[PDB]
């Protein structure tokens, strides 16, 4: 699990952003869709050009997700479980999904705030992203 | 696998600015950091008992050079990289039995630090090339495998 | 990939007693059920909506047939898989976009099957080379990724 | 998470199993070794080959653990604490093989008791050998 030290590293990160979701979030997808274009198949309503409002408005919501994870970082599960009928049983997003999103959110964290993406603060931030993608696909298992 | 011009000038490009030693160094580390099982090959390095231990092994960060070193090797002949790894992939199946799964975890912390090196100039097209870059060498490493 | 004597008897010998339509129709249910993501890529088979339906599924049933028909393909022509398998891994891959992860899942399933369907027959030797030749099919698939 | 339908297909599967535990954990190793030779790496000091008396007795402790996994099935993770450490902090397991492990026994379960392994009790198992396999690398978490 996620140490109290794992929850104060990931605290002191998303205070780092902390008015940045919007643009962090739309970058994630980004980078995402760029650098793993078979993501893109579960989008195919959205404009996926770069800078689309559909990605704003959609990286917002991601972004907004994680803040209120990190908030109710003591039970992620009860804050997103609304989240995992939506990925898998609804949208059926192949869990490896997840870790691809994840890696492109590291990606823009280290891009911003390249001082303090420390390997510390790295691996408490992988913890909790694994949770989170825990949370989301727990219809699968 | 094949390179478009585009794709082949934003890996030179990066790569002309890359610092081997420390990136590499820094690559290593935080992957026994990040996945605390891989430490299991490196007994040979000594203390890996604490991040601070990791971040100061001399072993740790003069091996993390010639991994990097390598990768640029893969930079230098994009079209034969197979070849290129092909005694190493020998020596991670064969030697080592170093499952596949953890030369992708290694190429994802390489783009992670190549980020924070980089900063605004990774560019989602860089990330991509990169990420490109680091899945074909993790294959030809993987090659003695299958 | 090689292939020993042993290897190649214990294939042969166990394919000529497989039940492609059983096996093939409750490996691909098998798949669909345990691993319920891959119901995305067979949406055009109708209802995947229960377990119940899954088995009962005639399309189910009849594309699982083909998937084994084409293991069996591997299996008569065990030093040309990868060829074999070319078309199908443009088609997986190119078209279909599946992540190979799914391929392994597939042959574990599979490998399953064959253990309900052969019971000690299933021997630990005949295990291992039917893991492997699963596995070179699944690598043999992701050609067009690579 | 592992519902009620899964703990009695989970529960009512190893009921027919108990009686041969220790045979079938050995038959599992086993067919680990031969199939994932890989795996031997971690078993440098025992006699690994088929039949030997150290595979035979490892084997009943790992067959007694998931025994005692199923027999605290509401709360897996409490019942298995103890093999995390172990497997994760001391032996540095690497996370692939826990999935090779639970393969093999999934073909023995199958090989012995195929009318009793339908593709919904395989589902439940799975999902069973999972959650294991989840707390055994807790520690990496
Ligand atoms: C753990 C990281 C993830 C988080 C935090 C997250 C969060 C969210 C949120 C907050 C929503 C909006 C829900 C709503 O409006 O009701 C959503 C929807 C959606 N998500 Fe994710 N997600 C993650 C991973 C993924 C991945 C990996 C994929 C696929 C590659 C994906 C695909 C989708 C899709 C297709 C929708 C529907 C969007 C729409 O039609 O507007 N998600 N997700
Ligand atoms: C995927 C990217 C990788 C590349 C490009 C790479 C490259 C190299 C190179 C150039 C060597 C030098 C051999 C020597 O001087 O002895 C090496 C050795 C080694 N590799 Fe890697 N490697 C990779 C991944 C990994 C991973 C993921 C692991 C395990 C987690 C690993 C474990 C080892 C070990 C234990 C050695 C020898 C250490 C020693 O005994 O000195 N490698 N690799
Ligand atoms: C692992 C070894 C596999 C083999 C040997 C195999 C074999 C085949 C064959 C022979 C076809 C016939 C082409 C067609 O009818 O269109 C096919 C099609 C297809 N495959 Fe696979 N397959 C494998 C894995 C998978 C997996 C893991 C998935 C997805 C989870 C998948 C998804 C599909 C789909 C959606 C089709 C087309 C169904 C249709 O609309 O007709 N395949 N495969
Ligand atoms: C979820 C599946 C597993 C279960 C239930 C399990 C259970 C156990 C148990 C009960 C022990 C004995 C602790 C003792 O000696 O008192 C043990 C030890 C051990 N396990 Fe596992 N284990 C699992 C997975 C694995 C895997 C995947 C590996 C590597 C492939 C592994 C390698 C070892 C080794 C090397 C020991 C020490 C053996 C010795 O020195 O006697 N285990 N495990």
């Amino acid at each position: 699990v996620l140490s109290g030290t794992d929850k104060t590293n990931v605290k002191g990160i998303f205070s780092k952003i902390s008015s940045h979701a919007e643009e962090y979030g739309a970058e994630t997808l980004e980078r995402m869709f760029i650098t793993y274009p078979q993501t893109k198949t579960y989008f195919p309503h959205f404009d996926l050009h770069h800078g689309s409002a559909q990605i704003k408005a959609h990286g917002k919501k991601v972004a907004n997700a994680l803040i209120e994870a990190v908030n109710h970082i003591d039970d992620i599960s009860g804050a997103l479980s609304k989240l995992s009928d939506l990925h898998a049983q609804k949208l059926r997003v192949d869990p490896v999904n997840f870790k691809l999103l994840g890696q492109c959110f590291l990606v823009v964290v280290a891009i911003h705030h390249p001082s303090a993406l420390t390997p510390e603060v790295h691996a408490s931030l992988d913890k909790f992203l694994c949770a989170v993608g825990a949370v989301l696909t727990a219809k699968y298992r | 696998v094949q390179w478009s011009a585009e794709e082949k000038q934003l890996i030179s490009g990066l790569w002309g600015k890359v610092n081997v030693a420390d990136c590499g160094a820094e690559a290593l580390a935080r992957l026994l950091i990040v996945y605390p099982w891989t430490q299991r090959f490196f007994a040979s390095f000594g203390n890996l008992s604490s991040p601070t231990a990791i971040l100061g092994n001399p072993m740790v960060r003069a091996h993390g050079k010639k991994v990097l070193t390598s990768f640029g090797d893969a930079v230098k002949n994009l079209d034969n990289i197979k070849n290129t790894f092909a005694q190493l992939s020998e020596l991670h199946c064969d030697k080592l039995h170093v499952d596949p799964e953890n030369f992708r975890l290694l190429g994802d912390i390489l783009i992670i630090v190549l980020a924070a090196h980089f900063t605004k100039e990774f560019t989602p097209e860089c990330q991509a090339a990169w990420q490109k870059l680091v899945r074909v060498v993790a294959h030809a490493l993987a090659r003695k495998y299958h």
